């Protein structure tokens, strides 16, 4: 499915009643500097249930417009997402701020944090892996993150990492730890077991996301001469090292990883990211800046393989700086300030369709 | 002269570049209090008129 809008009240700088969007496939924030295009994307992640420490306050109640001032406008607000697809209603996911506690609601229904993230989870929406949220400044460090922090996020999505602790339990009993482990029998193969379950479940997510990801870097860089390899440290047992992610950039030599541009990186984790869509695809993806360090020819590559992705696989909404990138966008949704006791942020819709991209 | 102006009339017989920036052009104005904006509803046309602060080469 797609993000058709998103309805914000009180929320940040976002004053009153507002419906951000609807957005198209490929629709570009933009707007001059401090306009509130940041407290945009908090309020996406407040609406999938992210955690008030991650969204730049130190309570809850700080979120409410004027909150910052000692001026809050209301004692309450919310940001609500409707979600749409084809052949389906429109469902509506609302996070709503009341007292100083967080209301989770589906339709209009209250329900649990717990129940609110299984049903976003259906869709494709992981609030613990946040793998279709990249942040302001941290493309880069998606390709060069720790091998075992790499690991990490495969577990998480893969579900094999809900293996570990009984894994390790049952290492533990078969003898690990001793100076000369005896594993005979019964422990051993309890241990055994573990193992292949949990090697099973997180293989299923790396094969696929190990198998696509050259095409993809390909497709990104569009050139025969990229290649893109993610290998485990400990092939027996991925799940127990790092991940390994090494590039031929497009019509160069290999050079490591950390000795790239920041747009060779760019392009790298993009491909990671896109990579993971593969297995287990989001509904739609945010990214904040990550043009920053792209070239203008980067710029075309990663844009046009949106847009020749945002028809069918996914949705994009991006923040860009870069008129070379937003300008590729179908429509933009454009942040400005208004006067006031503190930063008020509002939004224009603007269709760039309707224009022909030439001369 | 004018009394409003409206952005898709600015931006008629123009390319998608040139569009775009004159949309964040009246991101700015708005921002430098040199315009006023208005949107009756998504995607409507956006009208400009004068706002509270002077502004210079307001012909351009
Ligand atoms: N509860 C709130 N009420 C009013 N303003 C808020 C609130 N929370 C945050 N802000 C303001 O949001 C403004 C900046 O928000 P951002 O979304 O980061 O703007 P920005 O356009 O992204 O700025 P950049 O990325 O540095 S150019 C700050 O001035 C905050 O004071
Ligand atoms: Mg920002």
């Amino acid at each position: 499915g797609f993000l058709k809008l998103i309805e914000i009240e009180n929320f940040k700088s976002y004053k009153g009643r507002q419906i951000i969007g609807p957005f198209q496939r490929f629709t570009a924030i933009i707007g001059p500097n401090g306009s509130g295009k940041s407290n945009l994307m908090d309020a996406i992640s407040f609406v999938l249930g992210e955690k008030t420490s991650n969204l730049r306050v130190k309570t809850l109640r700080d979120l409410i417009h004027g909150a910052p001032v000692g001026k809050p406008a209301a004692n309450r607000a919310f940001v609500s997402m409707v979600y749409s697809e084809e052949g389906a209603e429109d469902r509506t996911f609302a996070r709503v701020i009341v007292g100083g506690s967080s209301e989770y609601k589906i339709n209009n229904k209250v329900v649990q944090l717990h129940e609110y993230s299984e049903e976003l989870e259906k869709l494709g929406i992981l609030i613990k892996a946040r793998n279709f949220l990249v942040f302001q400044g941290a493309v880069e460090s998606i390709a060069m993150k720790n091998p075992k922090e790499r690991t990490a996020l495969f577990e998480e999505i893969s579900r094999s990492g809900e293996l570990a602790q009984e894994y390790d339990k049952r290492k533990k009993e078969m003898g690990s730890g001793s100076l000369v482990p005896r594993g005979s029998g019964s422990a051993k193969q309890a241990f055994e077991q573990i193992k292949k379950e949990r090697f099973d479940r997180f293989n299923a997510c790396f094969e696929s996301v190990a198998t696509n990801i050259d095409e993809i870097y390909k497709a990104l860089s569009r050139n025969s001469s990229a290649q893109a390899f993610l290998g485990p440290e400990n092939p027996e047992e991925p799940y127990l090292d790092g991940i390994n992610y090494n590039c031929v950039a497009p019509g160069k030599r290999f050079r490591p990883m950390d000795n790239l541009s920041g747009g060779e990186k760019t392009v790298a984790a993009l491909a990671l990211l896109f990579a993971i869509h593969s297995y287990k695809p989001a509904p739609f993806f945010v990214l904040d800046q990550i043009d920053a360090a792209l070239d203008n020819t980067n710029i075309g590559k990663v844009a046009n393989y949106i847009k020749e992705q945002s028809t069918c696989n996914f949705q994009a909404i991006v923040i860009s700086l870069k008129e070379e990138f937003y300008t590729k966008a179908e429509s933009l949704i454009g942040v400005y300030p208004e006067q006031g006791d503190c930063v008020i942020s509002k939004v224009l819709t603007f269709d760039l369709t309707k224009y022909p991209d030439a001369n | 002269g004018a009394e409003s102006i409206s952005l898709l009339e600015l931006c008629r017989n123009t390319n998608r570049k040139q569009a775009a920036a004159k949309f964040y052009s009246f991101l700015v104005l708005k921002k430098q209090q040199a315009i006023e904006l208005t949107q009756e509803e998504p995607y409507s046309d956006i009208i400009a008129t004068p706002g509270p602060r002077f502004h210079g080469s307001l012909e351009v």
